[PDB]
């Protein structure tokens, strides 16, 4: 823990599906969480994973 | 298999020009690999 906040410690907080045991995933795309399709950087249901 | 990735290898001398082997041999475990990568496709080199 760091005073100012300790921010290096990241987890991803949406995903498709459940994952498998003793597996593990980088890609950090950003996730299509709303009905339509998303693109792009940024945008509504389009959050940084 | 949850990540394990198994060679199975085996070396057989056979005589043959076009057809597949007739006959049965079995298959020794080689190397288990622990990796656990996640796979979909694959390619050879020639």
């Amino acid at each position: 823990s760091k005073v100012g906040g300790n921010h290096n410690y990241l987890y991803r907080l949406f995903r498709k599906s459940n994952l498998k045991p003793f597996e593990r995933d980088i890609s950090t795309e950003i996730y299509q969480a709303g009905s339509t399709p998303c693109n792009g950087v940024k945008g509504f249901n389009c959050y940084f994973p | 298999i949850d990540g394990y990735f198994k060679i199975y290898s085996k070396h057989t001398p056979i005589n043959l020009v076009r057809g597949l082997p007739q006959g049965f041999s079995a298959l020794e475990p080689l190397v288990d690999l622990p990796i656990g990568i996640n796979i979909t496709r694959f390619q050879t080199l020639l």
